[PDB]
């Protein structure tokens, strides 16, 4: 049974392949959880700062890329993997402006970055890409959206979704939230991620230990909260 | 096309109405009609002004001529899909007006036709027609087998949910006939309600009454109210549902007086209905005869006059049943009717004693002769 | 094991691999080719006969490469597919380059030289598909061929392949007359042999596809046989066993 | 015979290609799909049905199109789902490129299956393990094919693949008659799904396209939902 | 919350109806103190925790088939009143398709007169099937 | 003298306080696979003057298939409880063991403690592992289970007629096993377990919701309405997982609350899925 | 004609279950539409069920 799963190319007799799903496995290997939530009229990511030491650069620790000015990505994962397909991503939106005028939609940066992903899933030539990718952007004539992509290839919209660890209790608390009808503010997405990462931690979530990135329609310009603002929002949603 | 319309739309305003002759001479003078038109299309309208004619209450005695005249049309003009049809509704309108024989050989002479033809929906619906007239006839299992025939004809093709609603109906009716399992014949009938249901039906009112008297049948009477108080069955709630739930509660008390009182208020939905009427019939008498036990486990030569005042019937039933336990080697005991009482004792084994000496004896009688066999070598 | 690789000889010098797609070739469907005065035809048993299948090709058995050639199929559906691609892409060059039909033989040839490539260079599977040619030219007239997935050809006058073939040739065997032998008397051996080698009784008209080749005025028309000859066929089948039968 | 399961370019001693029969089994391990052609078209469905509320259901559509006359279904994997759409869509380009005309769904059919056999003929790359049904309107006539991950491509009149594709078929033969129309056609597709769908069919839970003469639509929810509630 | 009541009151279960619930998995990492806290709940309850060690209570091992069984059986519950465990604790939980399906048959159903609670405390997440996931 | 016959459990011998307590009321809705185990195992050890009436020589080998947790096991279970031969549990797996020559030892020992105690009735449990077809073996292990597949198959139909024994076996596919396993001289009987339908679902929701408290607004029909494809097992956990519902929050009487929750948690069986395999 | 290539027990099992048709019936004769329907239940052939795989070798 378990003796298909050293070639990606190599389909198990249930139909399975396993390299891809011992990738996912590799997802959690980062240690950390994201997670994402699409408002009314902004999308907020939020994921976990870990900086298990007073010698690092806590700036250059960031798990939060702008892929462009107005698509902005959180990763989970290994770190290598994540960055390489976060330029990968980048040069890809860069190859769309370039060639079509136009600022590429989030839609376009997950399916191209699934196709890339299923490329090396089909072809046995490089080892598929441990990392989660999760694209904000607010894309106009549809407000915000966020957009999640596995090693797998298989990109998918979201209302609200996570990944890392901390993935099933995280989309389960998620789920809970989105089903009672509420005002999806700014301030209550925000609230939303923050009270879903705390939840499922349990963690009092000292303004250091998390990073959060906010798109809104307003300002539909990938920006990543300073310090203050993240203490300000969780002293607003303890009160 | 506008024809048609007219015709069809005529034929039901007069069903409204009710003149048999005139709805009879319209579809002879449609007859020319129907070779200007499609055969699909000429088979509908004739099955549907047939089904105009025969629903009404018009018991004139000429349905039986007029499905014979129009399946003599049908030969005359070969079309065997209409015929067979007018056949099938034949069948159904020979056993509603309770001419089983003729029914039976009407569905004995089609069916091998139906069979040899790939319609396997008319197919089930005459083999569904069969089992009714042969359960109508007491042959049980002739009815189970066309049933089983019925039922592997119907897992091969698209049930309509009328179809699929009369064969969990017919099922239902089997299994309940064969006295052996009952909640199987509760579920296959609430399989027909809801088919039914679904449909909007008036049988759907009838299955529910078998439902209920399903439930009354293993002795859980209280669930039947509990099936009232259901949300598929507030709709049909009526007459039907108060009397099955009064005949339950008397089923639920013991008490016959309570059913009898039951069976004389509605005896319009409790004995009109022959499976309703015979099952009701066997739980009555089998209450009478759990309570008849009942009450005469103390005494031993208690008064005929003192049970029936003890079980509330008449003397002269309360006997009848009495002796007819007694005949059938239930509890053990003898009437003296000279003074009016049922003596009880303890049916004193049999002595397998002297048995077996008498198979001894007729033993070596055997033996007796096998030596008369011998003894002839002097 | 010497099966893991189709460049692995043997150490008595036999390729497994082409082995093994040679009786791989059997679990294709039956397809068969008799020659016959002033004629050539094939058969083919149609299979997978499903009801919810829709027969819109009417030739999933028989393929058109040239004006004057057709073939036949029995192997992989993808390896048989891209053979009959690549034969009417060599006969449509040769005929490019020349101005002349390809000569049947030469065909053949060409789509063999093909198959023996992949049972000669490494990283490629034999082409598990051997396919009859049913042809004319100018030199040999009428001719019938059989492929191999070895790409080993042969010339024959009446061959099948694909399921129960041995005993299709040796009813072949026994019942082909040399020279003396018409498009009737051959399309009538096909149809007995079909029914004897198809498990099937009866045989059935749509699950049999008949492609005959003939010369029609300097034409080479090759035909298609609608169901409609073949039920006329098979009831002439049906009575020529039916009178057979008076013998009893 | 598991030695020989492992190279898509070795033939078992059987003579079985046993990674295609695997791909294969992928498929019929998939989301149910049904498509049914009928007298006035053809009708893909299949179920989108998400794993929580969270996956935005109109993010990827499952049915999707290839030209204007040309859908196409998939039942299998989903991400070389994307692969085959794109590759059949350029094949259609560069069809129209060269013919000026709109590519026949036969000859698509065909370079969509020699495209996806491309895949099986060397070691070290995977073949699709997905099916597509793909549906067509050419020449006054609907068009119904499924092509595999072998390459090989047939003409399905009606048929179901995915998950319960027995009981879908099973369902088929019956309720299927070659001369329906397209409404009956949905019909009978959402009933077909129905037999192997778990849960209430939310018209978000099921994608519905329709191939007929003005070419092929993929159902909005609306539709679908009018349907559903003209079925249930 | 999953012990004390087949513990004190296993009447509660008849008034409501319902069969003990016998598989609690107290999966998680070894040496966190797994055996301990069964420990601390038997002492509160003063009852005998017999906790498994393979002898005379091993089942699902292949070496013999009834058996094992019967020692499973009798070792515990009839002759020590309840309260039971089971060692290698990630081994039977995460050739070897037969040794499941024998685990199934030892583990499936048996009477609540005798108590054979398989209190599990696996080491490991995905050293689990779904072949035990049934209540 | 000689001692009374000291014939014991033995192997399994599944003795008058053994029973599995199971009846055919405790079983709900089985009526063709109920009828077709009692005209094989039941019907012939009471009713074999019918047989010699027609003279059939009726069957003595069945096996149920169907998907897993659909009652195979507990309608042998019943067919023990409701039996008047000699009961002989075992399941496919006791038979591999190591130290080859054993498992065709277990099956042969089975078979003659069945002839021993005639009448029997051997249910032979979970058979995928040792009855699959007998492909071409090149190993000791596959070697040993054809050889394991051998002797079941002389000891059910061979040279030694048993007579008055029956063998009943299960299985979740049927398409495997040897043909020679599925010949009617030794499998006659070959009935399938399908999922419970709308119909059987109500009936195994009657009969395991029967002796559980519920309540008045627990209506089971909104439940077995239901188009999702649950087999008994799954019944009989839903119900399961409802009580203890309703026992964790301390209330004796099962509410519809609880009955929900219950359900949605045992209807989720996607767990992970990988969302790409769908 | 019904049987075309049995095994021999297949025979033996296809008058076993006319009998048991027989005998479901309560009857003791056998009639020839149950020695036929008899010959359907034992001639019960398991195809592949699958046109993906019966279309690979075309
Ligand atoms: N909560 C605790 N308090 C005190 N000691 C503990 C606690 N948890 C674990 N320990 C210590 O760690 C060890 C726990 O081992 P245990 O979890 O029983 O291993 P296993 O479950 O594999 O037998 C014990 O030796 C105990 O002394
Ligand atoms: N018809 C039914 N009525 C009541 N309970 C059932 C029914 N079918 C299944 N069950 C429940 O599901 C379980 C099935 O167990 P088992 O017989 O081992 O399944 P299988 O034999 O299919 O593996 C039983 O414990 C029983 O409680
Ligand atoms: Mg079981």
């Amino acid at each position: 049974s378990a003796g298909f799963d050293r070639h990606i190319t190599i389909f198990s007799p249930e139909g399975r392949l396993y390299q891809v799903e011992y990738a996912f496995k590799a997802i959690n290997q980062g240690g950390l959880t994201s997670v994402a939530v699409r408002g009314k009229d902004c999308a907020v990511i939020v994921t976990q700062k870990k900086v298990p030491d007073k010698l690092l650069d806590s700036s250059t620790v960031t798990h939060l890329f702008k892929i462009t000015e107005n698509i902005g990505c959180v990763m989970t994962g290994m770190t290598a993997d994540s960055r390489s397909q976060v330029q990968r991503a980048r040069y890809e939106a860069a190859n769309w402006k370039y060639k079509y005028g136009y600022e590429i939609p989030v839609d376009m940066l997950c399916k191209r970055i699934a196709d890339i992903s299923q490329v090396y899933t089909q072809n046995a030539e490089m080892r598929p890409l441990g990392c989660c990718m999760i694209l904000i952007g607010i894309d106009e004539e549809q407000g915000p959206q966020v957009y999640k992509c596995d090693p797998a290839g298989y990109y998918c919209g979201f209302k609200a979704t996570a990944a890392g660890v901390k993935q099933t209790e995280s989309t389960s608390f998620l789920e809970k939230k989105v089903k009672k009808k509420f005002d999806w503010t700014f301030e209550q997405t925000v609230e939303t991620a923050i009270t879903c990462l705390s939840t499922v931690l349990s963690i009092d979530f000292k303004p250091s230990e998390i990073e959060v990135g906010v798109v809104t329609v307003e300002n539909p310009k990938f920006r990543i909260l300073t310090e203050a603002e993240i203490d300000a929002h969780l002293v607003a949603l303890a009160e | 096309q506008v024809k048609e319309q007219s015709i069809l739309e005529l034929g039901s305003l007069l069903a409204k109405t009710g003149q048999a002759a005139e709805l009879g001479g319209l579809l002879k003078y449609v007859r020319p009609f129907l070779n200007s038109i499609s055969k699909a299309k000429a088979a509908r309208l004739v099955r549907s002004l047939l089904d105009l004619f025969l629903d009404m209450e018009a018991a004139t005695g000429q349905e039986v001529e007029l499905c014979l005249e129009c399946i003599e049309w049908a030969k005359s003009e070969k079309r065997t899909f209409l015929r067979q049809a007018l056949e099938a509704r034949l069948v159904s309108l020979y056993f509603d007006t309770k001419r089983y024989q003729e029914a039976l050989h009407l569905g004995s002479q089609l069916l091998r036709e139906l069979k040899k033809m790939d319609d396997k929906a008319l197919l089930v619906e005459v083999q569904l027609l069969e089992s009714k007239t042969y359960h109508a006839l007491s042959n049980l299992p002739k009815a189970r087998a066309a049933l089983t025939s019925a039922r592997t004809t119907a897992n091969a093709i698209y049930c309509p949910p009328k179809l699929q609603a009369t064969l969990d109906m017919q099922s239902g009716i089997i299994h309940a006939a064969e006295e052996k399992d009952w909640k199987t014949a509760y579920s296959y009938f609430y399989e027909a309600f809801e088919g039914y249901d679904s449909i909007d039906s008036p049988k759907a009112i009838t299955s529910l009454k078998y439902m209920l008297l399903c439930k009354i049948m293993l002795n859980t009477p209280e669930d039947v109210q509990a099936l009232v108080s259901g949300k598929l069955a507030l709709r049909y709630a009526g007459r039907q549902t108060e009397a099955l739930k009064c005949v339950a509660q008397a089923s639920k008390n013991r008490s016959l007086a309570d059913f009898e009182k039951a069976l004389t208020d509605y005896r319009a939905e409790l004995r009109d209905d022959p499976i309703i009427s015979t099952h009701l019939a066997k739980l009555y008498d089998n209450l009478l005869e759990q309570n008849l036990i009942r009450v005469i486990e103390p005494f031993s030569r208690v008064q005929i006059e003192h049970i029936s005042s003890l079980i509330k019937l008449s003397k002269a039933d309360v006997e009848r049943k009495l002796s007819q336990m007694i005949l059938d080697k239930k509890f053990h005991g003898i009437l003296d009717q000279g003074e009016g009482v049922l003596i009880i004792f303890d049916e004193p084994p049999v002595d397998k004693t002297y048995e077996a000496a008498l198979e001894t004896i007729q033993n070596m009688s055997k033996v007796v002769d096998s030596l008369y066999n011998k003894a002839k070598k002097l | 094991r010497y099966d893991s690789r189709t460049t692995i000889f043997s150490p008595e010098g036999r390729l497994y691999q082409v082995e093994y797609a040679m009786e791989a070739i059997g679990h294709a469907g039956t397809c068969l080719g008799i020659l016959a005065n002033d004629g050539v035809l094939l058969a083919a048993e149609r299979r997978n006969i499903h009801k919810l299948l829709d027969e819109v090709f009417f030739s999933e058995k028989i393929y058109k490469l040239n004006e004057d050639m057709a073939c036949s199929v029995a192997g992989i559906t993808s390896d048989a597919n891209v053979l009959t691609n690549e034969l009417r892409l060599i006969a449509q060059r040769y005929l490019l380059q020349y101005q002349e039909p390809i000569p049947c033989e030469q065909l053949v040839t060409a789509l063999c030289d093909i198959k023996q490539a992949y049972t000669q260079f490494g990283g490629k599977r034999p082409f598990g598909v051997s396919l009859l040619y049913i042809g004319w030219d100018k030199h040999y007239g009428f001719q019938l061929y059989q492929s191999d997935p070895s790409g080993n050809y042969g010339g024959w006058k009446a061959t099948c392949i694909g399921n129960n073939s041995a005993a299709a040739v040796s009813m072949l065997k026994q019942d082909y007359k040399e020279g003396e032998m018409t498009l009737k008397s051959a399309l009538a051996l096909a149809i007995k042999v079909l029914n004897k080698t198809m498990d099937v009784s009866k045989l059935s008209a749509e699950k049999v596809e008949i492609a005959t080749l003939t010369r029609e005025n300097g034409k080479t028309v090759i035909r298609v046989l609608k169901q409609k000859e073949v039920e006329q066929l098979i009831k002439k089948h049906e009575e020529e066993e039916a009178k057979a039968e008076r013998e009893k | 015979e598991r030695g020989y399961s492992f190279s898509l370019t070795t033939f078992s001693p059987s003579g079985k290609l046993v990674q295609i029969e695997y791909a294969l089994a992928a498929v019929a391990g998939g989301a149910p799909s049904v498509g049914i052609k009928a007298a006035n078209g053809v009708v893909l469905a299949t179920e989108k049905k998400q794993k929580s509320i969270l996956y935005d259901e109109r993010s990827v559509h499952k049915v999707e199109p290839i030209t204007k006359h040309i859908g196409l279904v998939y039942s299998g994997m989903g991400p070389d789902y994307r692969v085959l759409v794109h590759r059949a869509r350029k094949l259609a380009q560069q069809y129209y490129l060269v013919y000026q005309e709109p590519i026949p769904t036969a000859q698509l059919v065909q370079r969509v299956a020699s495209v996806m056999q491309e895949y099986t003929q060397s070691g070290g790359v995977r073949p699709f393990g997905v099916s597509l049904l793909i549906c067509g309107w050419n020449e006054g006539r609907p068009y119904l094919f499924q092509s595999d991950p072998s390459g090989a491509y047939f003409a399905w009149k009606a048929t179901a693949m995915g998950k319960n594709y027995v009981n879908g078929k099973t369902f088929l033969e019956k309720r299927y008659n070659e001369d329906l129309e397209l409404e009956d056609a949905i019909h009978t597709a959402i009933l077909t799904l129905k037999e192997s769908f778990e849960g209430q069919m939310t018209e978000d839970n099921i994608e519905v396209g329709i191939c007929n003469e003005a070419g092929f639509r993929r159902l909005t929810p609306t539709e679908v939902k009018d349907y559903l509630a003209a079925i249930a | 919350e999953v012990i004390e009541l087949p513990l004190t009151n296993p009447e509660l279960f008849q008034r409501v109806g319902i069969i003990p619930p016998k598989g609690c998995l107290l999966y998680g990492p070894p040496g966190t103190g797994k055996t301990l806290l069964a420990r601390a709940v038997a002492s509160q309850l003063d009852c005998n925790f017999l906790k498994v060690v393979s002898s005379s209570i091993v089942d699902k091992y292949i070496g013999e088939s009834a058996r094992l069984i019967r020692e499973m059986f009798n070792y515990a519950r009839d002759h020590q009143p309840c309260i039971i465990f089971m060692d290698e604790i990630d081994a039977i939980g995460g050739e070897i398709q037969r040794t499941l399906m024998e685990l199934l048959n030892q583990m499936d159903g048996f009477d609540t007169l005798h108590r054979v609670k398989m209190i599990m405390a696996t080491n490991r997440p995905d050293t689990l099937d779904p072949a035990l996931l049934r209540p | 003298d000689v001692l009374p016959p000291e014939a014991d459990s033995s192997i399994m011998m599944l003795t008058s306080d053994q029973k599995p307590d199971v009846m055919y009321a405790d079983i709900g809705g089985m009526d063709i696979q109920k009828q077709e185990v009692r005209e094989a195992v039941e019907l012939p050890l009471t009713h074999f003057e019918l047989y010699k009436q027609i003279g059939i020589d009726p069957p003595r080998g069945v096996l149920m298939y169907g998907p897993p947790g659909c009652g195979k096991t507990m309608l042998a279970k019943a067919v023990a409880h409701h039996t008047t031969a000699a009961f002989i549990r075992v399941v496919g797996s006791e038979f591999v063991q190591k130290y080859l020559g054993e498992g065709p030892r277990m099956v042969r020992d089975v078979f003659r403690l069945a002839k021993e105690n005639a009448p029997a009735i051997i249910f032979i449990d979970e058979i995928d592992a040792i009855a699959t077809k007998r492909f071409d073996a090149q190993t000791g292990a596959d070697r040993e289970v054809q050889r394991i597949l051998l002797e079941l198959l002389n000891q059910m139909d061979g040279f030694d007629q048993n007579v008055n024994v029956k063998v009943i076996m299960a299985t979740n596919r049927a398409d495997t096993l040897d043909p020679a396993l599925l010949r009617p001289g030794r499998l006659d009987r070959k009935i399938e377990f399908p999922l419970p339908d709308r119909r059987q679902k109500r009936l195994i929701f009657s009969t395991i919701t029967s002796k559980m408290n519920l309540s008045e607004e627990v209506d089971l029909e909104d439940y077995v309405a239901r188009p999702d494809k649950i087999s008994g097992a799954d019944i009989n956990s839903i119900c399961q997982e409802s009580g203890m519902l309703a026992v964790r929050e301390n209330r004796y009487i099962v509410l519809a609350k609880d009955f929900e929750k219950a359900y949605k948690t045992v209807i989720k069986k996607d767990e992970q899925e990988h969302e790409f395999y769908k | 004609e019904l049987m075309p290539g049995a095994s021999g027990a297949e025979v033996k099992g296809v008058c076993t279950e006319a009998g048991m048709y027989a005998l479901r019936e309560r009857r003791v004769h056998v009639t020839q539409e149950d020695f036929e329907m008899a010959v359907a239940k034992v001639m019960q052939k398991d195809s592949e069920k699958n046109m993906s795989i019966k279309k690979l070798w075309k």
